[PDB]
């Protein structure tokens, strides 16, 4: 009944969403430090044992 | 008229039906990929002085911890790869292992079980006949190289029909002596030492000239798709552990020495094709059992 | 597929208990049972692919109309989703629950001369799996119990080890038995492993995968029932209950 | 005495009675549409210079989204596509395509499986014999335009009798030189060049005249109830990709030259109503692998 | 012995080497989907009764506006695409046209130059010989459906040996009469209609009998690869006009009825492989000519 | 790569004044041209593809030590960038320029008793595309001037119409006609967007493709590793 309308017009540069084009772009970044921190403490701990 | 074939190459005995599917071939892999760790395992063993990264490998093979009391066996890993490799030689095998369990060891390990992303070359030699006159004698030995040994006694040189199949992709014939090959229908060449066959052209004409005999040595090369993590030499080792284990004794079957003579027997089958991607996965579980048991014999 | 999804004996003697036997019957023509085929799997070669068309598939086939062959289109039903061609069988028959006609008296069958080693090798059982078999080797013992040859199901499981070792372990009158199994019977269902779109050589093989990826979509279907969320909703008869119990029994 | 009939129109062999029904209409119905949004795609993607509509095409067509190195054939979809064409052409095929996977692909897209809608003109020729005296000489060649040669060798003019069938609707005959015909028990008219016949009418009978020979080119014209969207042309190219690729070879069948002359064929031979009917669904489904193996290639040479 | 053999199969003329690169096969693709867009103008200004659509299609088509007393013809690009073509038939061709013009043009839109992505069946039957024997008379007419008619005036049967190359797929063999055919080295079979031929199984025999002639039709299929805008209908119709319009007027060439049968002539020469690509690249830019000059005829 | 990125003919004419002839000739054997050969182009075809060799292939191949061989290799060196192998062709020849060898009576050499019409049937004229008959006729007409054999040059662009149409439009011993010329020559060159990096059937094809692809690269990275080499050294 009382369904808000978007506009959504401001976000778009022609056909380009910068800030959803920055905010993919950064998972990239997240991605290269899981892979670096994952084999840092490989190294440096080896096998655990408990 | 004297016929004579290969001894390879008879009679063989149907396959297993079973554990071709997606999941099953999923843990055929893992188990190729989690032996493969537990071989590195020992070497990263002596580096340190620890065997941690042994107690490590096994827990994730066997799902279990080692335990000095005990034998180390494999657990249900071990259980699993033994009898899927004797469901794959004859269907008379059964199928002892449920799915679930092969599922819940396919999620051990992230592979992905694709058998056709890659090539190997065989290099057994499949002679399908060789057809003589009545003077002549013909004996074929061998299956790597086949020597095949010819004595002409008539008083008139004789003509000996070779079929090579219509499977393998190239077949190198040497003789002790030069001589003559052609085609059905082609005009005889000059007498070489060497001449390179492509099977599907047709049956070749060898003139036998009397007086000493002609042995003539072949060599061919087939082209099979196989896993990308296809290794011939660990495959062969594991076919001769689980011939000699007694995987493969069973009712109504047949032996073969090498698991190249194996795979070309069932490719030379009336319906061939369906046998060869089941001895294929066969033979990476053989991959897998080689590397697991060198590991923890029994 | 729903039977195929069924993973214990409880749920599989349920749903055996509801569904009629026009479901094991499928009305379509299929072909021969047995005759060597060349069938195309572009997906790895080129050359065509050689396969044996079987009883167990998931299309109909040509069945007999004697007794012989609506047991055989039952037990091909629960082991392979799909039944064969049986024609004009009385209606008074398709009314009647699977579970009725292997278990019951009332209904004019004759069974009392079936031959468990020929079914076997018509159903062929060299090429089921684990799970198939021990759904077969449950028909088997329904048949037996309700025919009085309990003794020609021992003869039979004696001269196959492996069968003897993987037979379901209940008693066709006493739900007791049934509650107490713990063997796991689905064929069908949500896989720990990756299960990708491609397609598989074998007929059996490729008509199974198309079973399991219809199952995932039936799983994330609306028609499917979620008893964690929903338990409120469904029907008293039909909601989950630690009494419940088949007919008789 | 001597009887002549033409080539492709003997012995024709059974055709499937399987995947015939309501469901799996809309799955044939529903595989040539989303193959031709294959095909537009594709050329899409080469002016764009993207991959994008082509992949999200063959997402709908194939329910996966391709990998690098897998070869890209189209997945569930082809493979049922192409073993329900191997069914229709023959009684002998395995027709091992489960129901389940049918209902599946046919909920892909919202379309009716109406064979009926419109109608197609197939020009085969149809003659089903030709009968001629003993010193006559007759051969029939040719199926689009069949040219009769005829040699009258004997004393006197001959009749030779014409029986074109009674499923073409419009048959049209002309001669290298004019030449008498007319129905059975009717006045002989003067010598035309060209006749139009109803092969309803009955037998026709032509003079042979002494001397050189008589040629008759044979056209005709059937119309057969086809769906809304059959295309000819793209029918025929789909029949030579399948008898090329080796999905015909089964045991004891008929090789045609066409699809017009396989559906003529079996629109001349008993119970050939009820065969029509599934020979335009194989239409149709051919016209679906053509559109499909054109977008993507396999074969190299 | 007498030989026939199929007309349009004898003496290929060699074609041009020129315009075969990859800027050069985008400048033809670029060619196509701008004459596609100048056919769909001028129906969409038929339509809307405005000239405005079809100004902007030639204005990127010619490179300047339309003009009431100036006449269409289609500006530098009209002029290269007719030259372009002449090159593609025969090497004797003078292929003025410069690459910088060739560059200048492809830049106009960004379609690949892949004329490989798809494939085109050509219904050309190729008859390379049929050796006939003394006193039997062998007649070849026809391209599209190649009827071969025999009769022997000897006493006994003959044997009559076809062979359709090694080229075309599947050769379909239909004859007036019943007759056998078998190949070589093989059974004879019972008498049937048709046959189903692959041309690379060797040389045919069909047996003759004595009496009436046999007249035999041939329809063949050839697969070859070809891009994806490629139309049958379209090339053929464009092969016509550029023969009306003395496009292919160059000394010592061949000519031939359909482009079908330029195709295939040209691919059973010593080495067909290599004018194939070069053939294809034609039938592409008689495509973009077909449409062009239907749009601005002259 | 320098020789075929010229194009007009003041800068090819200026780049023959400063190359010496060592580097038209090449110091590897190669094969004998003229051979119908099997190669394999696996981007297309599973089989073997025909093709024939040739002196315009873009490849060393062996040439013989007479007066045709130099001039053939020099030619194919400007239309090719690769000349032939001329065993043993001396200090002398060697240091002089490209052009002193075409135009000039000092080098010792007697290019008279030439004819063009077996040399062009040597270099495969009817296989070269507009531009590579072009820098061909050009080498024709200064031979020709400097030799006093303007007729013997227009008489074979008479017998050869394709390539009277195209012919050069300067005259060897008049500068206002080589400032003035437009022409065309650049075989390759930095193109607008980019060329995918495919294979070609053709020998030629392939070739040219390899020298159009590696010359943005050549372009940026050569004036260095050049420099490096050049630096205390003194020229021939």
């Amino acid at each position: 009944f009382a369904l808000a309308q978007i506009n959504a017009d401001d976000e778009f540069i022609g056909a380009i969403d910068k800030e959803s084009a920055e905010y993919l772009d950064e998972y990239a970044t997240l991605a290269r430090d899981i892979s670096n921190s994952l084999t840092l403490v490989k190294a440096a701990f080896g096998p655990l044992e408990r | 008229a004297n016929r004579a074939t290969s001894a390879f190459l008879d009679n063989p005995h149907p396959v297993g039906v079973n554990y071709v599917d997606e999941g099953s071939r999923q843990f055929v892999a893992v188990a190729e990929l989690l032996a493969s760790k537990l071989i590195d395992s020992s070497r990263e063993s002596d580096e340190s002085n620890s065997d941690v990264p042994f107690v490590q490998a096994y827990s994730k093979f066997a799902d279990d911890n080692p335990r000095h009391l005990r034998v180390k066996t494999g657990g249900k890993m071990a259980n699993a790869l033994t009898n899927v490799i004797r469901s794959y030689y004859s269907i008379n095998a059964p199928a002892i292992v449920p799915q679930v369990e092969i599922d819940r060891l396919a999620s051990k390990a992230t592979v992905s079980g694709d058998m056709y992303n890659s090539y190997a070359i065989f290099n057994s030699v499949p002679i399908v006949e060789v057809l003589s006159p009545a003077r002549t004698t013909v004996s074929i030995v061998g299956s790597d190289r086949a020597d095949v040994t010819m004595l002409n006694t008539g008083a008139g040189a004789a003509n000996i029909t070779f079929n090579f199949g219509q499977i393998a992709e190239t077949v190198i014939l040497k003789g002790s002596v030069p001589f003559q090959l052609a085609r059905l229908n082609q005009p005889m060449p000059a007498a070489r030492f060497t001449y390179k066959l492509r099977p599907l052209d047709g049956p070749f004409i060898v003139v036998l000239p009397v007086g000493n005999p002609l042995v003539i040595s072949a060599t061919a090369a087939t082209r099979i798709q196989v896993p990308l993590a296809f290794n011939k030499a660990l495959v062969e080792s594991g076919f001769q552990t689980a011939m000699n284990d007694g995987l493969f004794d069973i009712q109504n079957v047949n032996y073969y020495s090498s698991f190249d003579e194996f795979i070309i027997s069932q490719y030379h089958a009336q319906d061939g094709i369906n046998r060869v991607s089941t001895c294929v996965i066969l033979g990476l579980a053989l991959q897998a059992y080689d590397q697991m048991r060198r590991a923890l014999p029994v | 597929m729903d039977v195929l999804s069924k993973g214990s004996l409880k749920e599989l003697l349920a749903h055996l208990e509801k569904t009629p036997l026009e479901e094991a019957i499928s009305y379509r023509i299929g072909t021969v049972p047995y005759q060597n085929v060349l069938i195309s799997r572009n997906e790895y070669y080129n050359q065509l692919y050689p396969d044996t068309t079987s009883l167990i598939d998931g299309v109909s086939r040509e069945g007999q109309r004697n007794v012989n062959g609506l047991i055989m289109s039952i037990i091909s039903y629960v082991v392979s989703g799909s039944g064969h061609y049986i024609p004009n069988i009385g209606f008074m028959l398709l009314r009647r629950s699977i579970l009725d006609i292997l278990t019951k008296h009332d209904t004019g069958l004759v069974t009392n001369n079936l031959n468990y080693g020929i079914i076997a090798r018509n159903l062929t059982v060299s090429k089921m799996n684990c799970e198939q078999r021990k759904r077969m080797l449950i028909c088997f013992k329904l048949l037996a119990y309700k025919d009085g040859n309990q003794n020609d199901y021992e003869i039979y499981l004696n001269q196959n080890i492996p069968l003897k070792q993987i037979a379901p372990n209940f008693i066709p009158g006493d739900m007791r038995t049934v509650i107490h199994n713990q063997d796991q019977l689905a064929i069908v269902g949500i896989p720990a492993y990756r299960l990708t779109q491609s397609t598989e050589l074998s007929i059996r093989d490729d008509n199974a995968k198309s079973y399991k990826l219809g199952y995932v979509d039936w799983y994330n279907s609306n028609s499917f029932l979620r008893e964690r969320s929903e338990f409120n909703l469904i029907r008293l008869k039909d909601r989950d209950t630690k009494y419940g119990k088949l007919n008789g029994w």
